[PDB]
């Protein structure tokens, strides 16, 4: 339709591609679904019992041309939609990096009990429930969980990806337009799932993004080690944006190694 | 009386062979792993068919062919479920490592 | 045994002044209850609870389905009003620790104890009547499976009454369901309800597979069976092939929560993704377990109420069997967002579209059955056209969900919610009310009231659309499922509209109850007196209404598809044979009730960590099984004198109507 | 192979001419055994997925004593062939060969179960239970589900032996021995798949 919703009006290249395939699939299915509903109401009304001047062949129960057509048209619509499914599933794979001359910004995403934790490794900072990145720049999300399965989702920008503990998913996104986009967990995770909800800020340029990084380095609190991590990973709800200025250089690997611990 | 004593005893001897040889190939390591592993899976499969033919009296006309069919459909479901579950889980486990 | 005296208690009532009706007229259906009809009336123990007759067990399966529909619909009203209040800026009346329990319990109650018993009771009613069998292959097993379903219903009701059910979503995904993040007993309630009801369901599936294959009338080949029989066969194949997966998967969750094992436990070599894979490997054949016999009902109803033979029988049968094998290679479409990279996702998307093809063959066959024909607008007919429209809409939204690129933004949103509500409500629930309206005279001997059925249908279809088109819009707006608190205000108005839609469906359910009550107070002015009230083409209408308990004194000989119609065409319907031989019949047994009560004891003691008593309950099931195996007088013969009385009463009513040969 | 519109009796092929048959129950047990095949296959797929989940502990090669598994396999195969000899008695009538062959079958089956119990106890005592690792959990699930099936077959066999000793070789006992024949032979088939997939591949 013509909504200003997050999916019918997306602001990222991945979301625009998904909107295009949603509209294409929707129209291809309308080709076969709209005559079905129209013949449902029309065949209901037209061949009434009270309607004397109809044909009424009660013993006609098989044909070859009707049977051939009603097999044929679903076959052809499913062939076209299947070809488009093949091409678009290989094109919009979340683990596949985006074709872009800008080098991506790597953001590390950890689903805490009911909050979103973010690590910028090459910037060496951390945030809760807020990310920023320059617009028109590819963004590489390395996503894992800390407790249970979640689903990292910025609907205006692109796809979901599951956040699972002890294992690393990866997503590639980009924003085609500066702004502030609501992100959520899209997989229920317990009493607090309604609160785990963040903002992604697409700054208009790199200088505004560097200013947001420089604001994060002024934070008194540091994520220096695992003790600060488990202090922050204590369960809580609806937590505000906070920043961390010093980050242990491989914290993401440490969080995943908590669950791949051998001995 | 579908089974004779001779049918059961030939199934018995075949089962003894198809059990003792894969065990011997694994306990000694005589071949290399590939032509051990393929051998033990082949001999397991043919021993399963020997047990079905000899001990279950399994045939294409026993209950209007519905035993065989039920079994062929069941083997198709086992094939889809097990092989698909291994394929899905291997692709997932590849895609969860710290690249 | 000898003094059960057991009834149930009222769940709850909440006051909400949101739009002054949700919470007040929600109470108007919450207060629908009845006083004792003499609990363990000796008539009720002898003729209903111990009954191995398939007609009564089917009726009882539906009674359970309607009662659980009322309870879970009350839960759905509270959810919808809470979502409407929480998007308006207020803390609602439902905290998250109650709301999460409510949607987990509600989805469980709906799927299992509403959608399963109604379709299984419909098969128990009319499948042995359709194939010309006097009863099912395993009658005691049918009674035992009923009572296992009742045990599962009991477990979920006790958990909801106490306030301790699972809080994980209706499928209990594993890390959350783990003993670590859910230490409470509610997941155990979930576990043992699905175990005992799944044993019952597996027994039903085996029983109907053997009944359909082995006990149809002579002359009925495979391609002369009725369509509802073919659909029942196919859904029972799916039950047999899929419910062991549910049994193993929930048993593995049981071992994770009771023995401290590490199947899905995230740290010690476990893999929670294996549970999600296995649970959806069960759960997508569950879909077509629900939708196949409903497709059979709709084919039967369209054929009989179009006054025309069903169009393209062989193509629609092969479409049923095509759906039946295909349902097993599509289950990854519930997790595209997990992270199989594009090859597996592409494969399962293609196979889900391959599902979408023979369903279209079904739909267009039902259209071209109606392409000629004096179509009388019965209640069941209106349910059929409303199903075609609604299910077409839901099916195209699911094929939109089947694309992995589209699913990457639509997974776990309210678009998916509105999908499965579209297809389940339209297909399954419209088929429920269509089949109940269609076979009520065959169940009881009198017709349902027509105008209240029309009113219930119109409220159901309009209120469904008002309730669930905003969830399509909301899923496009980015609202995900299972949101409870501090919902974003941009959603609010759509949620408000959905709230109104839920209210309208309430009226239809109220209308349904009213219809039933009216139909019982006007029994004598609305009975049919023959077994053929609508006309009819399959040989369950060749009996009386209600059938005799022995179900065709003389087993019919078929010669042709739609046997009753071709006996009414060339006039050898209603033919009185000279002599009746003796009829073999099993006896009523209370042993299914005892095994069920021991399973109730075992499940409760397993939930509350009694350890002992769980042994006593398990031993009670095994010893009752063995002692029942020791009994020998498991059957009796009905004499020819009682057969002559009933069959003479039937032929007196036929010749009073005016049919002789 | 013909279509007879006029044969209006209940005539069916002879097979001692009763036409109140137990073949419906045999077919029903066969369909149940296909469902239980699917049950065991889901456990097999779980073991295949979780086999490398040796968290910090032992692998299959570290655990499995192949001679002991060989004695287990011989015991259960002997049980299968002795139950097959029990079905040769019935069909030749002559009870007390049924009881003797089922008794030898029961001792062979109780041998198989007792060595399985020995391995389970030896693993749990040495800190190597199902709660140690995912591989050990899947091993215990698959092997112990087969053991629970063999155990339930042993209770069914003892109850059936008591019923044959009391009531003789009745028509009820016909279909009961054939149902348990299906169950027991299928259990030996499942164990063939078990020692191939779990033990032989594990101790490779
Ligand atoms: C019994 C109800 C039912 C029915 C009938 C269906 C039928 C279908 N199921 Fe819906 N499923 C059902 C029950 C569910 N499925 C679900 C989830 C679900 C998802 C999850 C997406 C996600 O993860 O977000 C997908 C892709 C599908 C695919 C389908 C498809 C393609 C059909 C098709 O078979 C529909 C076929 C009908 C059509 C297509 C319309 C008829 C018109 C035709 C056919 C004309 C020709 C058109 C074409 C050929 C395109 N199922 C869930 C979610 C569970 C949860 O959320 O926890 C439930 C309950
Ligand atoms: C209990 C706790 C454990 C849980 C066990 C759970 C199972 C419990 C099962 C219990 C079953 C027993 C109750 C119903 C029996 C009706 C038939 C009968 O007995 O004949 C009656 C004659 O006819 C009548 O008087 C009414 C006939 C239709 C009633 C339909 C009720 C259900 C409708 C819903 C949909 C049905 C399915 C529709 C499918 C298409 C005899 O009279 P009566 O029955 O003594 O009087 C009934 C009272 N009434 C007159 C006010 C009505
Ligand atoms: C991963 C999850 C694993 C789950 C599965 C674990 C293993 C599950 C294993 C299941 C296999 C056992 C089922 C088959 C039993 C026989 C059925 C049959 O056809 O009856 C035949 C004979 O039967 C008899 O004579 C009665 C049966 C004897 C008692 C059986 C005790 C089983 C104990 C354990 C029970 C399960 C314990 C489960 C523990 C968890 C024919 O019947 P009939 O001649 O018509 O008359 C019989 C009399 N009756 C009508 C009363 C029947
Ligand atoms: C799993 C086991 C599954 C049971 C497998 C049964 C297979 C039956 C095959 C068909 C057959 O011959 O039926 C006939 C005999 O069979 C019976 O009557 C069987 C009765 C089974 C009772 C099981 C209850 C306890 C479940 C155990 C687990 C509970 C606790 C789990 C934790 C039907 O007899 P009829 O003609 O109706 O008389
Ligand atoms: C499907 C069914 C199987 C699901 C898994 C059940 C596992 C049993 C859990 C036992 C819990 C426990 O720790 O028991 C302690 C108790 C002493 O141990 C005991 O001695 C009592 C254990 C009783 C278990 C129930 C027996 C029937 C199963
Ligand atoms: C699906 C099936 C999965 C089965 C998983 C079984 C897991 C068992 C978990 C046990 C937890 C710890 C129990 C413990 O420490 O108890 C030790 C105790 C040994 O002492 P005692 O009671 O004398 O033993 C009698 C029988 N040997 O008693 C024991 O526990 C020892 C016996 C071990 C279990 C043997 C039987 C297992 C099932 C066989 C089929
Ligand atoms: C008028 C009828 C119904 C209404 C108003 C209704 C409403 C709802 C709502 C609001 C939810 C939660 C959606 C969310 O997450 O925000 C839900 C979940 C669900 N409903 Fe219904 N529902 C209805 C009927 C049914 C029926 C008939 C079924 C039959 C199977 C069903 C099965 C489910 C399932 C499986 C879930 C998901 C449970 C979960 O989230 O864990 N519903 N329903
Ligand atoms: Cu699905």
């Amino acid at each position: 339709s013509g909504c200003n919703s997050a999916l019918l009006d997306p602001k990222g290249q991945i979301g625009l591609e998904q909107r295009s395939l949603i509209l294409t699939a929707f129209g291809l299915m309308l080709i076969v679904v709209i005559p079905a509903i129209l013949m449902a109401v029309g065949f209901a009304w037209k061949y009434r019992a009270s309607n004397k001047d109809a044909k009424y062949s009660p013993n006609w129960s098989h044909s070859n041309k009707v049977e051939a057509v009603v097999w044929t048209v679903p076959i052809l619509i499913i062939i076209f939609l299947a070809v488009l499914t093949w091409k678009t599933t290989h094109a919009l794979e979340p683990s596949k990096p985006l074709a872009h001359d800008e080098k991506p910004i790597t953001i590390e995403v950890v689903s805490m009990d009911w909050k979103w934790f973010f690590i910028y490794p090459e910037q060496g900072i951390a945030t809760v429930n807020e990310i920023a990145f320059p617009a028109n720049t590819p963004v590489y999300f390395k996503v894992t969980s800390n407790s249970v399965m979640n689903s990292f989702f910025i609907p205006r920008l692109g796809s979901q990806i599951y956040a699972m503990a002890g294992m690393q998913t990866r997503l590639h996104l980009i924003a085609n337009e500066p702004g502030t986009y609501d992100g959520i967990s899209a997989s229920y995770s317990g009493p607090g799932f309604s609160g785990m909800k963040f903002k992604a800020i697409a700054t208009p340029d790199r200088a505004a993004f560097d200013q947001w990084v420089a604001k994060a380095k002024q934070s008194p609190n540091t994520m220096s080690d695992m003790a600060a991590f488990e202090k922050l990973a204590a369960p809580s709800e609806y937590n505000q944006v906070e920043y961390f200025s010093n980050v242990k250089p491989d914290l993401f690997a440490d969080v995943i190694n908590k669950f791949m611990a051998h001995g | 009386s579908h089974g004779s004593v001779k049918t059961y005893m030939t199934g018995f001897i075949l089962s003894i062979i198809l059990t003792v040889i894969p065990f011997w190939m694994v306990m000694t390591g005589a071949a290399s792993p590939a032509v051990i592993l393929g051998t033990i899976l082949a001999m397991a499969v043919v021993q399963v068919l020997v047990h079905l033919v000899c001990f279950l009296h399994m045939n294409t006309k026993s209950d209007e062919g519905w035993n065989m069919t039920a079994f062929v459909f069941t083997v198709l479901i086992i094939a889809i479920l097990v092989v698909g579950s291994i394929w899905i889980m291997w692709n997932l486990n590849y895609n969860m490592m710290m690249h | 045994m000898f003094g059960k005296l057991s009834l149930d208690a009222v769940p709850f009532h909440e006051p909400i002044v949101m739009v002054t009706i949700a919470g007040i007229i929600l109470g108007g259906l919450a207060l629908v209850g009845l006083i004792t009809y003499f609990g363990k009336w000796t008539y009720l123990w002898k003729e209903w609870l111990t009954s191995v007759d398939h007609k009564r067990l089917g009726i009882m399966y539906i009674i359970v389905a309607i009662v659980m529909l009322l309870r879970g619909f009350a839960d759905a009203i509270m959810m919808r009003s809470q979502q409407a209040l929480a998007s308006a800026g207020e803390a609602g009346f439902l905290p998250p620790h109650h709301y999460d329990q409510i949607f987990t319990a509600h989805g469980v109650i709906m799927i299992f104890f509403v959608a399963m018993p109604f379709v299984i009771g419909l098969m128990n009613l009319v499948v042995p009547l359709q194939i010309g069998a006097r009863d099912v292959a395993f009658p005691f097993l049918n009674n035992l499976s009923f009572w296992f379903t009742v045990v599962g219903v009991i477990l979920v009701n006790v958990s909801l009454g106490v306030g301790e059910f699972a809080q994980t979503g209706w499928l209990a995904y594993p890390p959350l369901s783990g003993i670590e993040y859910s230490p409470g007993v509610g997941v155990d309630y979930w576990i043992w309800s699905l175990q005992l009801s799944g044993i019952g369901t597996t027994l039903t599936g085996i029983n109907f597979f053997v009944t359909i294959l082995k006990m149809r009338a002579p002359g009925m080949t495979m391609f002369k069976m009725p369509v509802f029989t073919w659909a029942s066969l196919c859904a029972n194949v799916l039950i047999i092939a899929s419910f062991p997966i549910l049994t193993v998967t929930v048993a593995l969750l049981t071992l994770d929560r009771y023995l401290g094992t590490h199947f899905f436990t995230n740290d010690m070599g476990g893999n929670m993704m294996m549970y999600i894979n296995l649970i959806w490997a069960w759960g997508h054949p569950e879909v077509y377990i629900l939708i196949l016999p409903v497709f059979g009902v709709f084919s039967e109803i369209a054929a009989t109420f179009s006054r025309k033979r069903l169009f393209g029988y062989t193509s629609l049968v092969w479409a049923t069997v095509c759906i039946t094998v295909l349902s097993f290679i599509v289950w990854l479409h519930h997790f595209f967002t997990m992270g199989a990279g594009a090859n597996v996702n592409a494969f399962f998307g293609i196979t889900t579209m391959i599902i979408a093809i023979p369903t279209g063959v079904k739909i267009f066959n039902w259209l071209f059955t109606m392409y000629q024909g004096r179509i009388v607008f019965h209640s069941a007919m209106l349910w059929t056209i409303g199903f075609i429209v609604t299910f077409s809409v839901g099916g195209m939204t699911g094929v939109l969900l089947a694309v992995p690129g589209a699913d990457f933004v639509l997974h776990n949103s309210l678009f998916l919610i509105a999908h499965f509500h579209n297809v389940i409500i339209g297909g399954v629930v419209f088929g429920c009310f269509a089949g109940m309206t269609y076979w009520w005279p065959k169940a009881f001997g009198f017709k349902l009231n027509e105008t209240w059925g029309k009113r219930a249908f119109w409220f159901w279809i309009i209120g469904f659309f008002v309730a669930f088109m905003p969830l399509y819009a909301l899923g496009f707006m980015g609202m995900t499922r299972r949101l409870s608190q501090q919902i974003d205000p941009q959603f609010h108005t759509m949620l408000m509209i959905a709230a109104s839609g839920a209210v309208l469906i309430a009226l239809g359910i109220l209308c349904l109850v009213i219809q039933m009550y009216v139909s019982i107070r006007d029994r004598d002015q609305n009975r049919d007196l023959t077994g053929d009230p609508w006309g009819g083409r399959t040989l369950e209408w060749a009996t009386s209404s209600p059938p005799p308990f022995y179900n065709f004194a003389v087993v019919p000989h078929v010669h042709e598809r739609d046997a009753f119609w071709e006996m009414k065409e060339k006039g050898e319907a209603y033919k009185k044979p000279d002599h009746y031989e003796e009829i073999h019949m099993p006896k009523n047994s209370g042993a299914g009730i005892v095994i069920a009560a021991f399973s109730t004891i075992f499940g409760f003691a397993m939930i509350w960590h009694i350890w002992w008593l769980a042994i006593v309950g398990f031993a009670g099931m095994i010893i009752t099984w063995i002692v029942k195996s020791f009994d020998e007088d498991v059957d009796y013969y009905v004499p020819v004198a009682e057969i002559e009385k009933l069959e003479n009463q039937h032929f007196d009513e036929i010749t009073k109507a005016g049919l002789k040969n | 192979m013909a279509t007879d519109t006029l044969t209006h009796a209940t005539a069916h092929a002879h097979e001692h001419g009763h036409h109140d048959a137990g073949g419906t129950k045999i077919f029903g047990f066969w369909i149940y055994l296909m469902s239980d095949c699917i049950l065991f296959s889901i456990l097999f797929a779980t073991y295949a997925v979780l086999v490398n989940g040796t968290a910090g502990g032992p692998t299959g090669k570290d655990i499995f004593e192949l001679p002991f598994v060989l004695v287990e396999t011989f015991l259960l195969l002997f049980s299968s062939i002795t139950y097959g000899m029990a079905a040769i008695a019935m069909y030749k009538n002559n009870k007390s060969q049924v009881i003797s062959w089922l008794a030898l079958t029961w001792l062979f089956g109780a041998g198989f179960i007792g060595m399985e119990i020995y391995e389970f106890h030896h693993l749990i005592v040495n800190g190597m239970g199902p709660d140690r690792s995912g591989f050990l959990s899947a091993f215990f699930a698959l092997v112990g589900t087969h053991g629970l099936h063999v155990t339930s077959g042993l209770i069914w066999m003892a109850v059936l032996m008591v019923q044959i000793a009391r009531r003789g070789l009745t028509s009820t006992n016909r279909t009961r021995i054939m149902c348990l024949s299906l169950f027991w032979h299928f259990l030996d088939v499942v164990w063939i798949c078990v020692f191939t997939v779990v033990y032989l591949m594990g101790a490779m």
